[PDB]
Protein backbone atom coordinates (compact mmCIF):
# COMPACT_ATOMS: atom_id res chain seq x y z
CA UNK A 1 0.00 0.00 0.00
CA UNK A 2 0.99 3.80 -0.29
CA UNK A 3 3.55 5.03 2.49
CA UNK A 4 3.13 8.64 2.20
CA UNK A 5 2.03 9.20 5.93
CA UNK A 6 4.22 8.25 8.73
CA UNK A 7 3.58 5.18 11.08
CA UNK A 8 5.11 4.92 14.31
CA UNK A 9 4.93 1.76 16.40
CA UNK A 10 4.28 2.26 20.25
CA UNK B 1 -19.36 7.04 15.11
CA UNK B 2 -19.99 7.61 18.43
CA UNK B 3 -17.14 9.27 20.54
CA UNK B 4 -15.93 6.21 22.91
CA UNK B 5 -14.13 6.72 26.01
CA UNK B 6 -11.88 3.51 26.24
CA UNK B 7 -10.26 2.23 29.51
CA UNK B 8 -6.58 0.62 28.71
CA UNK B 9 -3.93 -0.82 31.53
CA UNK B 10 -0.11 -1.40 30.75
CA UNK B 11 2.23 -2.46 32.43
CA UNK B 12 5.33 -0.76 32.54
CA UNK B 13 7.81 -3.07 30.81
CA UNK B 14 5.24 -2.74 28.02
CA UNK B 15 4.44 -0.29 25.03
CA UNK B 16 0.81 0.17 23.88
CA UNK B 17 0.20 -2.38 21.46
CA UNK B 18 -0.56 0.21 18.69
CA UNK B 19 0.63 1.50 15.54
CA UNK B 20 -0.13 4.96 14.87
CA UNK B 21 -0.45 6.60 11.52
CA UNK B 22 -1.14 10.79 10.69
CA UNK B 23 -1.41 13.63 12.28
CA UNK B 24 -1.97 17.58 11.75
CA UNK B 25 1.17 17.91 9.10
CA UNK B 26 -0.92 15.77 6.79
CA UNK B 27 -3.97 16.80 7.41
CA UNK B 28 -5.72 14.04 9.10
CA UNK B 29 -6.56 12.95 12.82
CA UNK B 30 -4.16 10.16 14.68
CA UNK B 31 -5.55 7.15 13.22
CA UNK B 32 -4.84 3.32 14.96
CA UNK B 33 -3.15 1.55 12.16
CA UNK B 34 -2.84 -1.80 14.06
CA UNK B 35 -3.46 -3.58 16.95
CA UNK B 36 -0.87 -5.85 17.68
CA UNK B 37 -1.96 -9.26 19.27
CA UNK B 38 -1.95 -9.57 23.04
CA UNK B 39 -0.53 -6.59 23.70
CA UNK B 40 -2.30 -4.13 25.88
CA UNK B 41 -4.51 -2.01 22.99
CA UNK B 42 -5.80 -5.84 22.48
CA UNK B 43 -6.47 -7.02 25.40
CA UNK B 44 -8.36 -3.69 26.32
CA UNK B 45 -10.76 -4.99 24.13
CA UNK B 46 -12.15 -1.52 23.17
CA UNK B 47 -9.41 0.25 20.58
CA UNK B 48 -9.64 -0.66 16.76
CA UNK B 49 -7.81 -0.22 13.34
CA UNK B 50 -8.80 2.85 11.81
CA UNK B 51 -10.28 4.64 15.63
CA UNK B 52 -8.75 7.98 15.29
CA UNK B 53 -7.45 8.99 19.03
CA UNK B 54 -9.18 12.07 19.67
CA UNK B 55 -7.46 12.60 23.49
CA UNK B 56 -5.71 10.54 26.19
CA UNK B 57 -5.65 11.03 29.60
CA UNK B 58 -7.51 14.39 29.23
CA UNK B 59 -4.69 15.61 26.71
CA UNK B 60 -6.14 16.53 23.19
CA UNK B 61 -4.84 15.03 20.40
CA UNK B 62 -6.97 16.58 17.64
CA UNK B 63 -4.33 18.94 16.27
CA UNK B 64 -1.20 17.32 17.01
CA UNK B 65 1.64 16.23 14.64
CA UNK B 66 2.47 12.69 14.33
CA UNK B 67 5.70 12.72 16.56
CA UNK B 68 4.16 15.02 19.02
CA UNK B 69 1.52 12.59 19.53
CA UNK B 70 4.46 9.82 19.74
CA UNK B 71 5.79 11.72 22.71
CA UNK B 72 2.29 12.03 24.57
CA UNK B 73 1.07 8.73 24.15
CA UNK B 74 4.25 6.65 24.75
CA UNK B 75 4.31 8.98 28.39
CA UNK B 76 1.39 7.42 29.81
CA UNK B 77 1.47 4.73 32.34
CA UNK B 78 -1.17 2.61 33.88
CA UNK B 79 -4.57 3.10 34.01
CA UNK B 80 -4.74 5.03 30.56
CA UNK B 81 -8.16 6.93 29.53
CA UNK B 82 -8.68 7.13 25.68
CA UNK B 83 -11.35 8.68 23.45
CA UNK B 84 -11.61 7.63 20.23
CA UNK B 85 -13.88 7.56 16.92
CA UNK B 86 -14.46 5.39 14.23
CA UNK B 87 -15.10 7.01 10.94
Amino acid sequence: ANSRWPTSII
Amino acid sequence: GPIRKVLLLKEDHEGLGISITGGKEHGVPILISEIHPGQPADRCGGLHVGDAILAVNGVNLRDTKHKEAVTILSQQRGEIEFEVVYV
